[PDB]
Protein backbone atom coordinates (compact mmCIF):
# COMPACT_ATOMS: atom_id res chain seq x y z
CA UNK A 1 0.00 0.00 0.00
CA UNK A 2 0.45 4.09 -0.49
CA UNK A 3 2.51 4.74 3.02
CA UNK A 4 3.67 8.32 1.95
CA UNK A 5 3.39 11.10 5.00
CA UNK A 6 0.17 12.97 4.43
CA UNK A 7 -3.88 13.23 4.68
CA UNK A 8 -5.62 10.31 3.49
CA UNK A 9 -9.63 9.83 3.03
CA UNK A 10 -11.32 6.67 4.55
CA UNK A 11 -13.78 5.38 2.55
CA UNK A 12 -16.24 2.37 2.27
CA UNK A 13 -18.62 0.92 -0.80
CA UNK A 14 -20.85 -0.53 1.82
CA UNK A 15 -23.80 1.92 1.34
CA UNK A 16 -24.52 3.88 -1.39
CA UNK A 17 -21.48 4.28 -4.76
CA UNK A 18 -18.34 5.09 -2.43
CA UNK A 19 -19.13 7.12 0.80
CA UNK A 20 -16.61 9.21 2.84
CA UNK A 21 -17.02 7.81 6.36
CA UNK A 22 -13.84 9.98 7.58
CA UNK A 23 -9.78 11.43 7.21
CA UNK A 24 -6.67 10.33 8.73
CA UNK A 25 -3.14 11.07 9.28
CA UNK A 26 0.10 9.23 7.62
CA UNK A 27 3.18 9.32 10.11
CA UNK A 28 6.03 7.71 10.41
CA UNK A 29 4.54 4.40 8.70
CA UNK A 30 1.63 4.42 11.18
CA UNK A 31 -2.15 6.08 10.45
CA UNK A 32 -3.62 7.78 12.84
CA UNK A 33 -8.10 8.63 12.73
CA UNK A 34 -10.71 8.66 14.99
CA UNK A 35 -12.15 5.37 16.68
CA UNK A 36 -15.98 6.71 15.51
CA UNK A 37 -14.46 6.68 11.98
CA UNK A 38 -13.23 3.34 11.65
CA UNK A 39 -14.62 1.49 14.74
CA UNK A 40 -11.38 -0.61 15.00
CA UNK A 41 -11.93 -2.33 11.56
CA UNK A 42 -8.92 -2.96 9.21
CA UNK A 43 -8.52 -0.69 6.35
CA UNK A 44 -7.06 -1.39 2.48
CA UNK A 45 -4.33 0.90 1.05
CA UNK A 46 -4.28 -0.39 -2.65
CA UNK A 47 -3.69 -3.94 -2.32
CA UNK A 48 -2.04 -3.77 1.21
CA UNK A 49 -4.47 -4.37 4.79
CA UNK A 50 -3.60 -2.14 7.62
CA UNK A 51 -4.18 -3.72 11.07
CA UNK A 52 -4.93 -1.79 14.20
CA UNK A 53 -2.64 -1.67 16.71
CA UNK A 54 -3.80 1.05 19.18
CA UNK A 55 -7.04 2.42 20.15
CA UNK A 56 -9.08 3.81 22.91
CA UNK A 57 -13.15 4.68 22.42
CA UNK A 58 -12.83 6.92 25.00
CA UNK A 59 -9.97 9.17 23.70
CA UNK A 60 -11.87 8.53 20.49
CA UNK A 61 -8.43 7.85 18.04
CA UNK A 62 -7.15 4.11 16.74
CA UNK A 63 -3.44 3.83 15.10
CA UNK A 64 -3.00 1.37 12.55
CA UNK A 65 0.69 -0.42 12.17
CA UNK A 66 2.25 0.84 14.84
CA UNK A 67 1.73 2.87 17.78
CA UNK A 68 0.18 6.63 17.78
CA UNK A 69 3.53 8.72 16.85
CA UNK A 70 1.52 12.38 17.00
CA UNK A 71 2.68 14.43 20.05
CA UNK A 72 2.92 18.03 19.34
CA UNK A 73 0.52 19.89 21.26
CA UNK A 74 -1.26 23.18 21.07
CA UNK A 75 0.00 26.33 22.60
CA UNK A 76 -2.97 28.09 23.95
CA UNK A 77 -2.18 30.92 22.39
CA UNK A 78 -1.97 30.99 18.42
CA UNK A 79 -3.95 30.22 15.24
CA UNK A 80 -3.81 27.10 14.25
CA UNK A 81 -4.97 25.37 10.78
CA UNK A 82 -7.69 22.56 10.12
CA UNK A 83 -6.73 20.49 6.78
CA UNK A 84 -10.10 19.58 6.11
CA UNK A 85 -10.74 17.14 3.84
CA UNK A 86 -14.66 17.16 3.43
CA UNK A 87 -16.67 14.12 1.29
CA UNK A 88 -16.31 15.00 -2.27
CA UNK A 89 -13.81 18.28 -2.15
CA UNK A 90 -10.53 19.25 -2.43
CA UNK A 91 -8.17 19.28 1.01
CA UNK A 92 -8.36 23.06 2.20
CA UNK A 93 -6.60 25.01 4.98
CA UNK A 94 -8.61 26.92 7.44
CA UNK A 95 -6.88 29.05 9.89
CA UNK A 96 -8.86 29.87 13.38
CA UNK A 97 -8.27 30.79 16.80
CA UNK A 98 -9.19 27.89 19.27
CA UNK A 99 -11.78 28.10 22.11
CA UNK A 100 -11.12 25.64 25.64
CA UNK A 101 -13.27 23.15 26.51
CA UNK A 102 -12.92 23.38 30.23
CA UNK A 103 -13.19 19.46 32.08
CA UNK A 104 -13.11 18.01 35.26
CA UNK A 105 -9.74 16.64 34.40
CA UNK A 106 -8.63 19.39 32.35
CA UNK A 107 -8.95 22.60 30.07
CA UNK A 108 -8.78 21.18 26.05
CA UNK A 109 -8.32 22.97 22.57
CA UNK A 110 -11.61 23.42 20.53
CA UNK A 111 -12.03 24.37 16.95
CA UNK A 112 -15.62 26.12 15.84
CA UNK A 113 -15.62 25.01 12.52
CA UNK A 114 -18.63 23.18 11.16
CA UNK A 115 -17.77 20.18 8.39
CA UNK A 116 -19.71 17.10 7.36
CA UNK A 117 -19.46 14.21 9.71
CA UNK A 118 -17.36 12.74 6.99
CA UNK A 119 -14.40 15.20 7.98
CA UNK A 120 -14.15 13.18 11.06
CA UNK A 121 -10.25 12.80 11.88
CA UNK A 122 -8.81 15.73 9.53
CA UNK A 123 -5.81 17.22 11.15
CA UNK A 124 -5.30 20.67 13.32
CA UNK A 125 -1.90 21.81 12.55
CA UNK A 126 0.55 24.52 14.38
CA UNK A 127 3.11 27.33 12.44
CA UNK A 128 5.41 24.36 11.92
CA UNK A 129 3.16 21.90 10.23
CA UNK A 130 3.02 19.58 12.96
CA UNK A 131 -0.37 17.56 13.82
CA UNK A 132 -1.46 19.20 17.22
CA UNK A 133 -4.93 16.42 17.04
CA UNK A 134 -7.77 15.18 15.18
CA UNK A 135 -10.86 17.32 14.50
CA UNK A 136 -14.44 15.47 14.47
CA UNK A 137 -14.93 14.31 18.46
CA UNK A 138 -16.80 17.36 20.31
CA UNK A 139 -20.28 19.08 20.95
CA UNK A 140 -22.92 20.80 19.51
CA UNK A 141 -24.11 24.38 21.11
CA UNK A 142 -27.12 26.34 22.14
CA UNK A 143 -26.70 27.56 17.97
CA UNK A 144 -26.91 24.13 16.61
CA UNK A 145 -23.50 24.58 15.06
CA UNK A 146 -20.56 22.02 16.10
CA UNK A 147 -17.47 22.68 17.79
CA UNK A 148 -14.60 20.04 18.39
CA UNK A 149 -11.71 19.38 20.54
CA UNK A 150 -8.52 19.57 19.26
CA UNK A 151 -7.80 15.56 20.08
CA UNK A 152 -4.61 14.02 20.32
CA UNK A 153 -2.83 10.97 21.83
CA UNK A 154 0.03 9.99 23.66
CA UNK A 155 3.63 9.26 22.31
CA UNK A 156 4.86 6.37 24.27
CA UNK B 1 -13.77 -3.20 3.60
CA UNK B 2 -12.81 0.68 4.49
CA UNK B 3 -10.19 1.96 2.09
CA UNK B 4 -7.70 4.93 2.47
CA UNK B 5 -6.84 7.32 -0.86
CA UNK B 6 -3.99 10.22 0.04
CA UNK B 7 -5.88 13.58 0.01
CA UNK B 8 -2.67 15.97 0.31
CA UNK B 9 1.07 16.83 2.20
CA UNK B 10 0.47 17.99 5.93
CA UNK B 11 1.78 21.89 5.63
CA UNK B 12 0.85 25.23 6.87
CA UNK B 13 -0.50 27.79 3.86
CA UNK B 14 0.61 31.67 4.47
CA UNK B 15 -3.14 33.28 3.68
CA UNK B 16 -5.79 30.65 4.17
CA UNK B 17 -9.21 31.80 4.78
CA UNK B 18 -9.08 32.69 8.46
CA UNK B 19 -12.54 31.94 9.92
CA UNK B 20 -14.25 30.48 13.34
CA UNK B 21 -15.18 31.97 17.12
CA UNK B 22 -13.67 30.95 19.98
CA UNK B 23 -15.53 29.80 22.58
CA UNK B 24 -15.13 28.67 26.50
CA UNK B 25 -17.62 25.94 27.05
CA UNK B 26 -17.90 23.69 30.26
CA UNK B 27 -17.81 20.16 28.92
CA UNK B 28 -18.11 16.82 30.18
CA UNK B 29 -16.37 13.81 28.80
CA UNK B 30 -18.88 10.03 29.24
CA UNK B 31 -16.55 6.68 29.25
CA UNK B 32 -17.97 6.01 25.45
CA UNK B 33 -16.01 8.78 24.18
CA UNK B 34 -18.87 11.68 24.31
CA UNK B 35 -18.30 15.41 25.14
CA UNK B 36 -21.67 17.11 26.66
CA UNK B 37 -22.14 20.58 27.78
CA UNK B 38 -22.27 20.96 31.27
CA UNK B 39 -24.31 24.25 32.26
C1 LIG C 1 -24.84 13.55 11.05
O1 LIG C 1 -24.51 14.84 10.55
C2 LIG C 1 -24.80 15.89 11.47
C3 LIG C 1 -23.77 15.95 12.58
C4 LIG C 1 -22.41 15.99 12.32
C5 LIG C 1 -21.50 16.00 13.38
C6 LIG C 1 -20.03 16.06 13.15
C7 LIG C 1 -19.52 17.20 12.52
C8 LIG C 1 -18.16 17.35 12.28
C9 LIG C 1 -17.29 16.36 12.66
C10 LIG C 1 -17.76 15.23 13.29
C11 LIG C 1 -19.13 15.06 13.55
C12 LIG C 1 -19.57 13.78 14.21
O2 LIG C 1 -20.54 13.17 13.78
N1 LIG C 1 -18.84 13.32 15.28
C13 LIG C 1 -19.12 12.08 15.89
C14 LIG C 1 -20.01 11.12 15.36
N2 LIG C 1 -20.09 10.04 16.12
N3 LIG C 1 -19.25 10.28 17.17
C15 LIG C 1 -19.16 9.23 18.17
C16 LIG C 1 -18.65 11.49 17.08
C17 LIG C 1 -22.02 16.00 14.67
C18 LIG C 1 -23.39 15.96 14.85
N4 LIG C 1 -24.26 15.93 13.83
Amino acid sequence: GETTDGVYRVMTRRLLGSTQVGVGVMQEGVFHTMWHVTKGAALRSGEGRLDPYWGDVKQDLVSYCGPWKLDAAWDGLSEVQLLAVPPGERAKNIQTLPGIFKTKDGDIGAVALDYPAGTSGSPILDKCGRVIGLYGNGVVIKNGSYVSAITQGKRE
Amino acid sequence: DMYIERAGDITWEKDAEVTGNSPRLDVALDESGDFSLVE
